[PDB]
């Protein structure tokens, strides 16, 4: 299908789009815009419905998918100061759309390198949560162990050595590597811990208590009356977790996520949102996947994807060896990070 | 029931605008008898 | 010139919602044709402010520089009432005109 | 000359408008044109300064309507940059409405009314759908007199006729008309006009349309 | 927000600050030119149900109203008696069109009765019988709409239904926000038992948030929502609410679901529900008994000594220890 606007309108995005084998349309979303708003037209992704024709400042739009379709992304977007909509562009997913192995690692590295080159100065924490529920299998855990080994060497290939945190959970959380250790920034020592873990105790306690795991991640980053720390307004936090979305114990895990953003001073201001200091990536392991629960946990940053759905596990191991063959052109241009020495030429 | 078209199979009419076809056309066809004829293929809206 | 719009499809029956049709645009060569398609349920509420060809010629006819539809009181009054100036080498002229519009 | 796409708009929609720039020979030309959009109070809201050069004398433009806005008769004014004293205008209405499904044409049998016609004034009520089909239902027709802009209604002339096969007939009698002005002389009604209003309601009760023929 | 305006330069200007908002006043805009009272009553016994619909209307103003239009819609499965419409159409100051008289009992679910007038001092009442030509298990309420010919916007619409009070649908509303309550009252009647094979698998679905065992303290009927105060005895599955032994929680059911519950004070019950059934702000919290809430009666300690409840009390006791000690597998 092709798109063509009326007179006096500019077409941005792909004018010619094609339905592919993965049930998705090719190219970018076609948008007819007149250029009369402070923000641009957020447009209508194919399958959605937009409520809100005003595109002025402080305005909002809400999106809804069709019958039997699951929304991925932000249901509500708000025009911010500077001409940039909050959240991310939605996309209607189905019960069978999944993601190709190339599209997973292509978008994941383009998000991750943005919150790495601002750390460039030792000032970045990465949290690793793995689901050991009985709905995944004993044969599907050791294939996920070998996947996580390839992740650490790609991060250390940029010259940045962050602090890692390893927690595997099921009914209870088990902390293997804490971020408050003297050896957590040594990237080779954490890789030695990843082979020494054993999942025989998590198989006995078969369950999916997501909320009690995230309460252990909250206890690692919180400070017990330490009184503002030196990296409170300068530390990037990256949370990576795999799950199936089928949690039945502990309760709604979203209530722990809102406690984390309040502790990091995110959203508690109108002039400084601080959205670049918390990124959350959720990966879907099996066909048994609730796409609603995995979308509400992941972050929603602009022009970027954080929700992924793949099947058979081994293809997710195929995206981790492919991402180390992919070289990212690091750009030191246009980088201004907020250091508290605000004299000019900074 | 079992007879009739299934309700889920029916795709509903949705496009009911009040005005459309706001386009520019240039009569670049060869002029016979001082008259240029452009044939346009347009898609009609769902309004009755 | 001329501009006619008719059905490019050979009549057929009354078309169905969603059906494609062919529109015949018949006009002058090298002309930019602009289009609009309006629901006829709009003209029930308001039939004022339609752009027609007869309303265009009404504006052109009310901007002419001639006032009286025929003749005048003298020879110079014929020209000023029809919208012309005359001047000659023998002294015969028309009256001055300092108003852009007609009298009364 | 200013073209609009519709004559009435709702809040929240967008108004599309073209401007055709010609000279004194009705041939296209390229000038600088100032464009204004005025509220019902007569205050310009948005101003622009466009040029019709390299555009073949057609200037496509647009304007969005806010959700909270003043209703009434809006105005669009435009003029050449070298002749600001000669302004050209076209109006459009802003109202909260929905579209009807049928029109009502109120046409009397003659385009006037004679005083000494004892038959009265006969008015034909035509009601058909947008797609050409005819309308079954009931109508409500009332006459009235107008002197200048002060309108005087005539409640004695209320009739309720059924509309069969998209047609209906209603007559205002002369004795009802002479009893409304309280005038013993019939020659003083020369100069005044008459206006008829009709309201047709369907048999399902789902829609109704008010129409009026005045002057 | 309070803001500052800095104005510099040469000349005069005019600043205007207007705020548009929705004002909460009286909600009295419906029935502003009319008053409409519609009631549906059953017919007496002669010798296929028949009921009597009574409609009364009155104009608000200093004079009697002009010609007005009544838009009567029927309940689904009900049609007017053809003899009673002929009585009112030949009556004085009334007219029903001949297109509506000879429709017979085929399709006459909408009806327009044209009134020549309606008074402003006394109510002008009419009544006619309706026969039930098609018995359906669920009946949609009909509506009566009153308006004059010259202004459709100044109308008023009342509903009628023989069970629900004046045709209103069941909704749950607290602090302006309303949720739909025209669904089922519990999940299912069940009685299939099967113990953990049909009870653990429902409780370990990913939608189930909380599993509690409570005790009813006080039943408080209060207008829109019914309050059931449940003191929490033990926490079987700890949901998203941190609650200890002895604390109380408030439960909400609509009016039409009060009969299907049959909850009695000083009794113990077992209840589970979804995490979308939460409707409480601050540390106060209100639970919703919707169509995705399981309700089962827990008999007390001496009540399990019956041989009829012996099969059921061994089902409930083993359900607790499989969730307390082991939790939900997978
Ligand atoms: C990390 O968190 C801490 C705690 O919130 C934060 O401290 C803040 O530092 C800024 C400076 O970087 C302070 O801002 C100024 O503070 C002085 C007093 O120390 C005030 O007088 C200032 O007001 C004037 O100056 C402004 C321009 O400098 C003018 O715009 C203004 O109108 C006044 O003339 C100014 O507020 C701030 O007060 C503290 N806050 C607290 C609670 O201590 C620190 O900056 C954070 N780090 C980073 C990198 O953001
Ligand atoms: C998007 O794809 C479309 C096709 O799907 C591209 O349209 C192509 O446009 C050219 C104009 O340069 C067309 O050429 C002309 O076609 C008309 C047909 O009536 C003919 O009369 C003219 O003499 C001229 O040859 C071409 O036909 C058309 N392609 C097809 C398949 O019809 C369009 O350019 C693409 N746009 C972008 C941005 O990719
Ligand atoms: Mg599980």
């Amino acid at each position: 299908i092709s798109f063509h606007c009326y007179d006096g309108y500019t077409l941005r995005g792909s004018a010619n789009r094609t339905c592919q084998v993965n049930g998705r349309w090719s190219g970018q979303t076609a948008i007819c815009d007149n250029g009369a708003g402070y923000c641009s037209n957020p447009g209508i992704p194919i399958g959605t419905r937009k409520v809100g024709s005003q595109y002025r400042l402080e305005d909002s739009v809400t999106y809804h998918c069709s019958r039997g379709l699951t929304l991925r992304g932000s249901q509500r977007r708000t025009c911010q100061e500077g001409g940039s909509w909050s959240g991310t562009e939605p996309s209607c997913q189905d019960s069978f759309m999944y993601d190709t192995p190339q599209e997973v690692a292509e978008a994941f590295l383009s998000s991750l390198t943005e919150t790495i080159e601002g750390v460039d100065a030792g000032s970045m924490n990465i949290y690793l949560v793995l689901d050991g529920s009985g709905s995944i299998g004993a044969s599907n855990f050791t294939g996920a162990k070998k996947c996580l080994v390839n992740l650490i060497e790609k991060v250390a290939s940029y010259g940045v050595k962050p602090r890692y945190g390893l927690v595997t959970y099921a009914t209870y959380p088990k902390i293997w590597v804490k971020v408050s250790e003297a050896d957590s920034s040594n990237a080779d020592w954490v890789t030695k811990q990843l082979n020494e873990i054993n999942y025989e105790d998590h198989k006995l306690k078969s369950g999916t208590n997501t909320k009690k795991a995230l309460q252990a991640v909250y206890s690692m980053m919180s400070w017990p009356d330490d009184v503002p720390p030196e990296g409170w307004n300068r530390t990037r936090h990256v949370i990576i977790l795999m799950t199936d979305g089928l949690h039945n114990m502990g309760g709604d895990p979203i209530t722990v996520i809102d406690e984390i953003r309040d502790l990091l001073y995110i959203g508690k201001d109108r002039k400084n949102p601080r959205e670049d200091y918390l990124d959350v990536y959720v990966f879907g392991v099996g066909p048994l996947v609730n796409q609603v629960n995995i979308n509400a946990l992941a972050s929603k940053k602009d022009n970027e994807q954080h929700v992924f759905k793949v099947k058979d596990m081994e293809n997710l191991e195929d995206v981790f060896y492919q991402m180390i063959d992919e070289s990212q052109s690091l750009s030191l241009c246009g980088m201004v990070w907020e250091h508290r020495k605000g004299t000019d030429y900074h | 029931d079992e007879d009739i078209i299934a309700e889920e199979n029916i795709v509903s009419r949705s496009e009911f605008p009040e005005s459309w076809l706001w386009n520019v056309e240039d009569l670049k066809e060869p002029p016979k008898n001082g008259i240029s004829t452009k044939l346009m293929n347009i898609f009609l809206k769902d309004s009755i | 010139g001329s501009l006619v719009v008719k059905s490019g499809q050979s009549e057929d029956r009354q078309p169905v919602p969603g059906q494609q049709m062919t529109l015949k645009i018949e006009g002058d060569h090298g002309a930019r044709v602009v289009l609009v398609a309006v629901d006829k349920g709009v003209f029930v509420l308001n039939k004022k402010n339609k752009l027609t060809q007869s309303k265009i010629w009404d504006v052109v006819e009310k901007a002419d520089i001639g006032c009286t539809p025929g003749s005048g009181k003298d020879y110079a009054g014929v020209f000023s009432d029809a919208g012309l100036t005359f001047t000659s080498s023998s002294g015969q002229q028309t009256a001055q005109r300092a108003e852009l519009q007609c009298p009364q | 000359f200013i073209q609009t796409d519709k004559t009435i708009y709702t809040p929240g929609s967008t108004v599309l408008y073209r401007i055709f720039t010609v000279n004194h020979k009705l041939l296209p030309v390229g000038r600088t044109v100032m464009v204004n959009i005025e509220n019902p109070e007569g205050i310009p809201v948005k101003q622009d300064s466009l040029s019709s050069q390299n555009q073949l004398g057609v200037l496509p433009l647009s304007w969005d309507i806010p959700e909270l806005v003043n209703m009434g008769q809006w105005k669009i004014r435009a003029y050449y940059e070298n002749s600001p004293q000669q302004v050209f205008s076209t109006e459009f209405e802003v109202k909260e409405y929905v579209l009807p499904s049928f029109e009502v044409i109120v046409e009397p049998t003659e385009k006037f009314y004679y005083i000494y016609n004892e038959k009265g004034l006969e008015v034909t009520i035509t009601a058909r759908f947008l797609y050409g089909k005819k309308v079954e239902g009931t109508a409500f027709v009332i006459f009235g007199i107008q002197d200048g802009e002060q309108r005087i209604s005539l409640p004695e002339s209320l009739k309720r006729i059924p509309i069969e096969d998209g047609s209906g007939e209603v007559v205002l009698s002369r004795k009802v008309l002479l009893d409304g002005v309280q005038n013993p002389r019939a020659e003083d009604l020369v100069g005044k006009s008459l206006y008829v209003s009709a309201t047709v309601i369907l048999h399902s009760g789902s829609d109704m349309v008010q129409a009026e023929r005045s002057g | 927000e309070g803001f500052t305006v800095t104005a510099e330069g040469k000349g005069q200007g005019t600043l205007s600050v207007v705020t548009m908002y929705h004002a909460k006043a009286k909600d009295q805009l419906t029935c502003n030119k009319f008053d409409l009272k519609v009631t549906i009553k059953p017919a007496p016994e002669t010798e296929k149900n028949t009921m009597i619909l009574e409609i009364c209307t009155r104009y608000r103003g200093d004079q009697d109203a002009t010609m007005s239009i009544l838009d009567i819609s029927m309940m689904t499965g009900f049609a007017p008696d053809t003899d009673d419409l002929k009585q009112l159409a030949n009556g004085v100051d009334r007219y029903i069109s001949k297109y509506e008289l000879d429709k017979a009992f085929s399709d006459r679910n909408t009806l327009i009765i044209y009134l020549d007038k309606v008074s402003h001092s006394e109510d002008d009442c009419l009544a006619f019988k309706v026969h039930q030509y098609f018995n359906v298990e669920l009946i949609q309420p009909g509506a009566v709409k009153v308006y004059a010919y010259y202004n459709l916007e100044e109308s008023c619409t009342r509903f009628y239904h023989p069970e629900k009070e004046d045709g209103k649908l069941n909704k749950l509303c607290r602090d302006e926000l309303c949720r739909c309550a025209e669904e089922n009252c519990f999940i299912q009647k069940s009685d299939d038992k099967v113990t953990l094979e049909e009870r653990l698998d429902k409780a370990c679905e990913p939608g189930v948030d909380y599993v509690y065992k409570t005790r009813l303290v006080k039943v408080q009927l209060s207008n829109d929502f019914d309050e059931y105060i449940m003191a929490i005895e033990q926490t079987i599955k700890s949901g998203s609410d941190e609650v200890q032994v002895g604390q109380q929680r408030t439960f909400i059911s609509p009016i039409k679901c009060r009969e299907a519950l049959k909850l009695e004070e000083k009794k113990h019950y077992l209840m589970w529900g979804l995490s979308s059934d939460f409707w409480g702000e601050k540390p106060n919290l209100s639970y919703i008994i919707g169509k995705d809430t399981w309700v089962e009666h827990w008999p007390e300690e001496d009540e399990c000594q019956d041989e009829e409840n012996q099969k059921q009390c061994q089902d409930l006791g083993a359900f607790t220890e499989s969730m307390v000690v082991f939790g939900c597998p997978n």
